[PDB]
DNA sequence: ATCGAGAATCCCGGTGCCGAGGCCGCTCAATTGGTCGTAGACAGCTCTAGCACCGCTTAAACGCACGTACGCGCTGTCCCCCGCGTTTTAACCGCCAAGGGGATTACTCCCTAGTCTCCAGGCACGTGTCAGATATATACATCCTGTGCA
DNA sequence: TGCACAGGATGTATATATCTGACACGTGCCTGGAGACTAGGGAGTAATCCCCTTGGCGGTTAAAACGCGGGGGACAGCGCGTACGTGCGTTTAAGCGGTGCTAGAGCTGTCTACGACCAATTGAGCGGCCTCGGCACCGGGATTCTCGAT
């Protein structure tokens, strides 16, 4: 039939329960979390694109994104989403 | 086969005093109706240009939401909850 | 033959799939080469966001009596916070509303 | 006697706390629609609409109009008063960039 | 159009018309360079209501169908003949351009009713209808210069000609005006008080540099002295005699026209 | 091998064809671009450089002046409509603001107003 | 007419009437080019500002020009919606509040 | 050593093109060089994303006449646009 | 380098406050003016700086360079032209 | 400054019901393993600006006195907007066709990416020159004040 | 007390003359764009397929429109006090020119390790399908502001 169609909804719907084991989400609102998510996504890659380019390299590293996500999110957001990040690759890193 | 003239006047008196009221308006002129129908005609021409133009782009004779969705993100006017 | 073949996303501790962010990474014009960290780094930072919202939204979601998220919840959690509401300044929530706020000046006095 | 009837400004307040805590949408659809399908006219004609397409230009539209309103009203009770008349939009548009 | 009119007439006696129109019409040969100065008073024949006159009181209905008097045909004709150097007017009626006149034998220090100017070209636009603005204000239209290369046109905000007190004066005319009073032969004014300055002070000008001045009006001038005739009968009627020791008559008023340049030397007897 | 005419030259240019066909193909815009492209981008950055240029030297002619500086690129930019909405939100150094004073800070009412002198 | 050519016809110098100088002032700022702050005591702010975020830094000299054309551009449009504010309320003289208001409609508090 | 490629000598070929007898100094030869590569990156990402819009791979003419006639307003959009089609069809006749 | 910090908010003066305000088109100013755009000026300043100095850091430099200015001032939707390019 | 009618709002408990949430089959995208060639990490130099300090000149910031223009508070009026009835007006809701056009495959061909050579357009650099700033030197249109007459 | 001039005083305009540093121009390199040539896959047609847009009809009321009486608030005057603009004498530190030192900004080599790419493998995720309860409405009373007496 259709072709398919990629969508944030089962791993918002992971994280919702995951903080709150109880409340459920509606349809419209979900839409509206994965909207939310695919524009984050295009102005972290947008900002780490430009920051890549400015200085004649050919690659995005965690060292762009990292400092894009500096750029972008405003104070406690910034530090706290710097902290998660290293936290993930560090484990990334490790196990391995 | 068919011409709309006067549809500006289809947003009546009392939708503009319940917009005005849902802002935050306690008491509103008389005269403030004209000018709310013309500056919601520009912006409606402003976003509907640009929509178009994305239609008209891709040879399509349909004004998809996702054109629309485009056209405000276009004018800093982001849009969720109609995808992308 | 092979391994047990866990995912990144598990190997990362993390619940969004990273291995989609590497593709949509590669696959988007963003540079000529992308790194190895990078979608795993972006994975854990949308993960949190999405999580702080999903939290806010909640709460306010209890606060109105009720089991169930609706874009109003989501407007109310995005507009009482300092923080999102400065990242998502210029957006509008379809079906959200405003918050409830009357200047003090329109208020009737005598009273 | 006289029969019941309220003071000049407590209906108003009514109207302000009902329309804030509800989220419909306040312009009536066939009427927007018919404006949307007008303006359209005037870029290329015979053209068609999805449903979605009006619904988001009325809930952006919307939007707008309430944000205007609310720097209107801003105007407005900057200056003593608490009526918004066409020049407190006016400097609300100059202000933002509209002009 | 109330209160009293303070205004002494003296008409000066019959006889001395006669006098010094063939005394006028003898200094009218031997200038070869004669700058003539206009006033109001030359469009009193042709009814022409609204500074003193507004003080003792918009017909733009009757400006677009107003016809032009005797003497701007006279003048017109003088130009067409020769022995007319340059005109200066400081009225706003916009007659004299309409009577066929070049405007670049003409100073309009006032402006016009019927000329439109642009704010970033300063280009010029005579038209036909009663522009409908006073002040140096907007018009409502816009230039329509092209530009080469295929660029954009001018678009600029088009305004009108008629100023006000206190405002600045065109460059362009009174520079004209200037050099044209030093290179002056003889002046002969018609139907001005010599009031309202700087215009006023063009014909003195003239005998600064060793010349002569004529002056034509029914009310007495602050420069009556200083002068070489002083005429005190109409307008109207002066000129016809005039024009009879001279020669000639009016060809005609063909309905209003516009004449950019002046046609190559003198038809007639110069 | 030929003569080796210069794409600007061909399509009667004066802005480069082959730099802006290099900048869009090392820009990370898309995989692969058309031939006609850097021809029509050229040449609608001549043409916007040009009408911008034009105004700029008008201002600098208006000023008896030889020379376009920062001033006269600033004012050709604002006095125009549609360039200044172009140019909506960009700061020019060196540049300065028109000349604009309120109506009502004018002081007036010095001057008479022609009636009779009571 | 050499001078003041014009239509019409017609104790300690004075001391100038309060608001004459304010537009001779307005009028030579306005078509004027050069930077307004002195240099040193910005380049000394910068500095200070700077160093709360990483320390011992250094700058270039177009480093501190750019801020200081950015600084004063920004200001001088900030000061002109102030103006535009401050005669909306039926006023000649900028209150901290046309300030406040300015800033509040462009979306900045 | 290195060199440092700038639309100089180009936007003054088009300054003495449209006016023969005027110069430009420095600081405003280094502003127009600013808005020339100002303006191309801003068509060029509206492009992009026109073409990305689309499923395609392509920045064929049509992308940049509909960049520039989404970015550009009005009178100066139609005339670019005249100035682009006469610049294409130009170079496709003459081979 | 060895002096840390003073009070540098009072080297813009009243005179260049009134001068910016008379470029702007003001006539009359208050007097509550002065300690209120200062305010304003610092919280415009350390909001691009901030970014400069981030863009800075990344590059493994310890200089702030005007391109480093002009693209933190791009970024916050507010461009200059005469510095880069 | 206090009571009491009255319209409006908030619990209370039924009740359908349509949408949120769980299950299952299966294409398809993520994963694992190996090869490789280049992008970038790491040293090492060169020298270019960035920083520190000193004198001198003077433009500007500063402090103070003073007067007037402007901001703020009252006061009156009259006019424009709000609140409540009553009547039209048209929006909204169900239901039904009839296509027009957006999606989906198949196929082919022409358009664009690699690569390879080479030579001329464009950049770095040195130079004489000319436009823009300042500084007198005549020329001229107004404007102000002193010395005789009805 | 009001004219009548004459001549000195005031501000503006055009014309030369000198200076100086940025600019227009000529010359020598050099590397990047142009001309040939080939391969492969992106996209332009062509043909179905179904779905969703548009137009129509009809009953029901929700809401808009119109009317009318008050009332309160927008606007125009007055009046007063103070604070802000203006001018002048001090001072003070900015701006310039100069010297000196060195931190690190650019640039060049060398090597290695790390993403791109290509085949097999397989399980997380999507579309389709059921199924039950969170929730939006139904009134009925119980409070709760609100405004007029008193």
């Amino acid at each position: 039939k259709r072709s398919r169609k990629e969508s944030y909804s089962i791993y918002v719907y992971k994280v919702l329960k995951q903080v709150h084991p109880d409340t459920g989400i509606s349809s419209k609102a979900m839409g509206i979390m994965n909207s939310f998510v695919n524009d984050i996504f295009e102005r972290i890659a947008g900002e780490a694109s430009r920051l890549a380019h400015y200085n004649k390299r050919s690659t995005i590293t965690s060292r762009e994104i990292q400092t894009a996500v500096r750029l972008l999110l405003p104070g406690e957001l910034a530090k706290h989403a710097v902290s998660e990040g290293t936290k993930a690759v560090t484990k990334y890193t490790s196990a391995k | 086969r068919k011409v709309l003239r006067d549809n500006i006047q289809g947003i009546t008196k009392p939708a503009i005093r319940r917009l005005a009221r849902r802002g935050g308006v306690k008491r509103i002129s008389g005269l403030i109706y004209e000018e709310t129908r013309g500056v919601l005609k520009v912006f409606l021409e402003n976003v509907i240009r640009d929509a178009v133009t994305y239609t008209e782009h891709a040879k399509r004779k349909t004004v998809t939401a996702m054109d629309v969705v485009y056209a405000l993100k276009r004018q800093g006017r982001t849009l969720y909850g109609f995808g992308g | 033959a092979r391994a047990k073949a866990k995912t990144r996303s598990s190997r990362a501790g993390l619940q969004f799939p990273v291995g989609r962010v590497h593709r949509l990474l590669r696959k988007g014009n963003y540079s000529e080469r992308v790194g190895a960290g990078a979608p795993v780094y972006l994975a854990a930072v949308l993960e949190y966001l999405t999580a702080e919202i999903l939290e806010l939204a909640g709460n306010a979601a209890r606060d109105n009596k009720k089991t169930r998220i609706i874009p109003r919840h989501l407007q109310l959690a995005i507009r009482n916070d300092e923080e999102l509401n400065k990242l998502l300044g210029r957006v509008t929530i379809a079906q959200g509303g405003v918050l409830p706020n009357i200047q003090a000046v329109l208020l009737p006095k005598k009273t | 006697k006289k029969p019941h009837r309220y003071r000049p400004g407590t209906v108003a307040l009514r109207e302000i706390r009902r329309y804030q805590k509800s989220t419909e949408l306040l312009i009536r659809k066939l009427p927007f629609q018919r404006l949307v399908r007008e303006i359209a006219q005037d870029f290329k004609t015979d053209l068609r609409f999805q449903s979605s397409a009006v619904m988001a230009l009325q809930e952006a539209s919307e939007a707008y109009l309430v944000a205007l309103f609310e720097d209107t009203n801003l105007c407005a009770i900057h200056a003593k008063r608490v009526t918004i008349m066409p020049k407190d939009i006016q400097l609300a548009r100059r202000i933002r960039g509209e002009r | 159009d109330k209160g009293k009119c303070g205004l002494p007439e003296i008409f000066d006696p019959p006889e001395e018309l006669e006098r010094k129109v063939w005394e006028l019409a003898r200094l009218v040969w031997q200038s070869s360079n004669v700058v003539f100065h206009t006033g109001a008073g030359i469009s009193t024949a042709s009814g022409i209501p609204d500074v003193w006159t507004m003080e003792e009181r918009k017909f733009d209905t009757t400006f677009e169908s107003a016809r032009p008097t005797q003497t701007h045909m006279a003048l017109v004709q003088l130009e067409r003949v020769g022995l007319l150097r340059f005109l200066v007017s400081q009225n706003v009626d916009g007659l004299h351009v309409r009577s066929g006149f070049p405007r670049d034998k003409l100073a309009e220090l006032h402006g016009n009713m019927f000329v439109e100017e642009c704010a970033k070209c300063k280009t010029q636009y005579v038209r036909d209808t009663v522009v409908g603005t006073m002040g140096l204000k907007a018009t409502g239209r816009l230039c329509t210069v092209a530009k080469a290369r295929g660029l954009r046109a001018c678009r600029g905000e088009l305004r009108d000609t008629i100023l006000d007190w206190e405002d600045s004066l065109p460059d362009r005319d009174l520079a004209l005006a200037d050099e044209a009073s030093r290179n002056a032969d003889l002046s002969i004014t018609l139907g001005t008080s010599l009031q309202i300055r700087p215009s006023g002070n063009l014909p003195l000008a003239t005998k600064r540099r060793g010349g002569r001045l004529v002056i034509v009006n029914l009310q007495p001038t602050k420069h009556d002295r200083h002068a070489d005739l002083r005429i005190h009968g109409y307008v109207d009627e002066v000129m016809t005699r005039l024009m009879k020791h001279l020669g000639l008559e009016i060809p005609a008023w063909d309905g209003p026209r516009v004449l950019e340049r002046a046609l190559p030397p003198l038809p007639r007897p110069p």
